[PDB]
């Protein structure tokens, strides 16, 4: 074995979901670092319960970011609708945190559909991990999504197949990436 | 079957002349290579042209009227898309004729040619008539440098050959990991005739020096261990004419040649200079002293004298190499 | 659980130049290749915990091409670890040097350290996985995401500690950082 082995496969017709905390650096500087992750710990655990019902399958957590994919490890052809539906129920459960908690989370979805590699990668703390353009541009929508709304692409809205009604994301306005890409961006009603 | 084969080498070895030659082989159209043959055309004579002034000694024209023609090629030079009036290849067969221009051409070791030159710069007659048709050997000539990976299939005797062919300049060779898995094996290309030449990238490092050093990390690569090396050493017919010439001594870039004797199991071509017989081999030793020095049984290099631009030869080396993949 | 701590070093190391490195297409096997590359740098790191001077540093865990790294969760021989997450950096940077002259490449690291308090456990429901949380690893990460190549940017309290155990410290100056604001930065001198 010239190359160590590697534990990735690729696979197509898939969907990546990204969701961000806004203003993370902030909000944990000015709360103890005891109730910021008792709040973080109550956020991603109600995630986690949405993401086995909606059939996504989550990948890691970034400290406020959170991200899944729906169409793995066996292929859905309801995939884009998961992870739409898997929004759905996020930005209800911040929303109900929000007032439990009385703390200012708020967060960004983004949502792009397309082929993705994954696996783990290393030989110490494997984790499950997505990697691929599809995958990069689906944080970049993150970063160019809309405060409790769910930003998605062109791409992703071809596999919705009409079900969900959207309105223009202008997601090239928000963010540089998606814009030199010539990416077509929609926002979820 | 199938066999993946990975062409490597310094910038201008000769790689992708090798992938043309496997087409001609065993593989509107060619109407697009002639812009690219006018091209080499153009970068020739202006390169010798404005290098004439820069050398130490500087030389000079051997007809004043030549001047203007000079005068004219230097201001054409950065043109864009050029148009290639019939005025361009006057002027162009004027220098080409002057002396003094010639002797410049000489000394083109000690500045940065194309090695299709002499060739192109000789047929200029041919390359601006309206109905010119590039010949084999003229798509072989011509050059054009490689940017990113291209992948050649072909097959010989109902055998697959997958070839993946690669920028061979510096700033190119971080793209070749993405070949080195999977490998039936490496063909390594080297300028044999560059001894006496610098690379482009900084204009200091001798090209065999730089070639000896690629080929030093890829025999020795950690990831390439088990897998054989087939040694091209390429442009045969440049180094017979340069060892020939007697004006640029290998021993005055290679100290170690005064050393050297030809080995007993050498074998010449009839009728080849012994001289000619001394340099080639001389030259194959110093790659073989690296891959002698290591792997030993894990992988082995096969080394071969070839011509590029020779149909003939490559024929014969491919089916050389044939052998060795099959045997194995 | 769920433990708090008082003093662990931080460190995020990232590959800015391998998101250019990085394509797709029928010859790489759209960007396989690439991930390839990158699993054998990851790999070379990981062999370096198991280095006997470095059996403090704990790898948490690996951000795309970056790599995030503690100190002190197995807790001046009280800020020793702090030291030791240096000398892991620099460790880190001859292991790329290494993979760069196999590969025929050209890339360099970019470190953030910290340290102070910080949570240490499992969140979520799905499976346990091992993190840190907090603000000292909030400006870790700044200090990488607002670094330099082949420097190793660390925060005023950082580089006071460690100009007491022989490092020689760089004022950065003073640069806003996101959702901190004005923060005097350090790089350490080699
Ligand atoms: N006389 C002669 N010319 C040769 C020979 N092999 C190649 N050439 C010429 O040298 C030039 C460079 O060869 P080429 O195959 O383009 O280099 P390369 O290795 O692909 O170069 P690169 O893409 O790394 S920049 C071409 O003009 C080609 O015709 C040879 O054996 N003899
Ligand atoms: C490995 C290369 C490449 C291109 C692959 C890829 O899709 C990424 O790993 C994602 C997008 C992807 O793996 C999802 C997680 C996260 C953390 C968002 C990654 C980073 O942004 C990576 O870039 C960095 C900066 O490490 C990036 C973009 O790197
Ligand atoms: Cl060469
Ligand atoms: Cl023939
Ligand atoms: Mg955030
Ligand atoms: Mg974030
Ligand atoms: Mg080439």
């Amino acid at each position: 074995m010239m190359f160590h082995k590697i534990y990735i496969q690729k696979h197509d017709n898939v969907s990546i979901l990204f969701a961000d905390i806004e203003g993370f650096t902030s909000l944990a500087s000015q709360c103890t670092a005891q109730e910021l992750v008792m709040t973080l710990n109550e956020l991603f655990a109600r995630f986690d319960k949405l993401a086995a019902e909606n059939h996504c399958l989550r990948i890691k957590i970034l400290g406020d970011c959170y991200y899944c994919v729906s169409g793995l490890p066996e292929a859905r052809a309801d995939h884009a609708h998961c992870c739409v539906e898997m929004g759905m129920d996020m930005i209800e459960a911040i929303s109900l945190v929000r007032e439990m908690t009385g703390v200012n989370v708020n967060m960004r979805v983004g949502i792009h559909s397309g082929r993705v590699h994954c696996g783990v990668l290393g030989l110490r703390k494997w984790q499950f991990d997505v990697w691929s353009n599809d995958v990069t541009l689906a944080n970049h929508m993150e970063a160019g999504g809309k405060a409790g709304r769910i930003h998605i692409t062109k791409a992703t809205l071809s596999y919705l197949n009409g079900d969900y009604e959207v309105e223009p994301g202008c997601g090239g306005e928000r963010n540089a990436y998606l814009k030199e890409h010539s990416i077509e961006t929609f926002l979820i009603l | 079957a199938t066999h993946r084969l990975l062409l490597l080498g310094a910038g201008e070895s000769g790689k992708s002349t090798i992938v043309k030659q496997m087409r001609i082989l065993h593989v509107g159209e060619k109407a697009t290579k002639v812009q690219d043959i006018k091209n080499n055309l153009k970068e020739a004579i202006e390169t010798i042209v404005a290098a004439m002034s820069n050398l130490v000694p500087p030389v000079e024209l051997a007809n004043p009227e030549n001047q203007f023609r000079v005068d004219y090629i230097l201001s054409v030079m950065n043109v864009p898309d050029f148009d290639f009036p019939p005025e361009f290849y006057e002027h162009a067969k004027a220098l080409w004729e002057d002396e003094g221009v010639r002797a410049c051409y000489e000394r083109s070791n000690e500045y940065q040619l194309i090695d299709c030159a002499q060739y192109f710069l000789d047929k200029i007659d041919v390359i601006k008539q309206d109905d010119y048709v590039p010949s084999d050997q003229d798509l072989l000539r011509c050059r054009v440098l490689t940017s990113g990976i291209f992948e050649t299939k072909f097959q010989v005797d109902k055998v697959n050959f997958h070839m993946f062919d690669v920028g061979g300049q510096r700033d190119e060779r971080r793209k070749w990991i993405q070949c080195f898995n999977d490998v039936t094996a490496i063909i390594f290309v080297v300028a044999s005739s560059s001894y006496n030449m610098v690379i482009r990238e900084d204009n200091q490092t001798n090209r065999l020096q730089e070639a000896l050093n690629l080929f030093k990390s890829i025999w020795n690569n950690r990831w390439l261990r088990t897998i054989s090396v087939i040694l091209f050493l390429n442009k045969q017919d440049l180094l017979a004419e340069k060892v020939l010439a007697g004006k640029s001594k290998i021993e005055d870039y290679f100290p170690e040649f005064a050393r050297y004797t030809t080995p007993e199991d050498a074998t010449p071509e009839p009728g080849e200079d012994p001289r000619v017989t001394r340099a080639k081999y001389f030259i194959r030793d110093e790659f073989l002293r690296i891959s002698t020095a290591s792997g030993d049984g894990r992988h082995y290099c096969y080394p071969h004298f070839t011509c590029a631009v020779d149909t003939e030869n490559i024929r014969r080396v491919f089916n050389d190499c044939r052998d060795i993949i099959q045997r194995m | 659980y769920h433990q708090s701590y008082d003093c662990v070093c931080v460190m995020f190391a990232s590959i800015p130049d391998f998101k250019e490195f990085y394509t797709e297409s029928d010859v790489n096997k759209e960007g396989l290749e690439c991930l390839r590359l990158l699993n054998e740098i990851i790999a070379d790191f990981d062999d370096l915990l198991s280095k006997p001077k470095f059996s403090g540093v704990e790898k948490i865990k690996t951000i795309g091409s970056t790599y995030m790294a503690a100190t002190g969760l197995s807790a001046e021989r009280q800020y020793m670890h702090i030291g030791t997450m240096v000398e892991f950096a620099y460790a880190l940077v001859g292991k790329l040097d290494a993979i760069n002259k196999h590969s025929f490449n050209d890339f360099k690291l970019r470190v953030g350290i910290n340290h102070g308090p910080v949570i240490a456990g499992v969140i979520g429901a799905q499976k346990p996985q091992y993190d840190i949380w907090g603000n000292t690893v909030n400006v870790a990460s700044r200090m990488d995401s607002t670094g330099v190549l082949d420097k190793i940017q660390v925060t005023e309290e950082t580089s006071l500690i460690l100009q007491t155990l022989g490092y020689t410290c760089t004022c950065r100056g003073i640069i806003n950082v996101k959702g901190k604001g004005d923060l005097k930065t350090y790089f350490v001198n080699t």
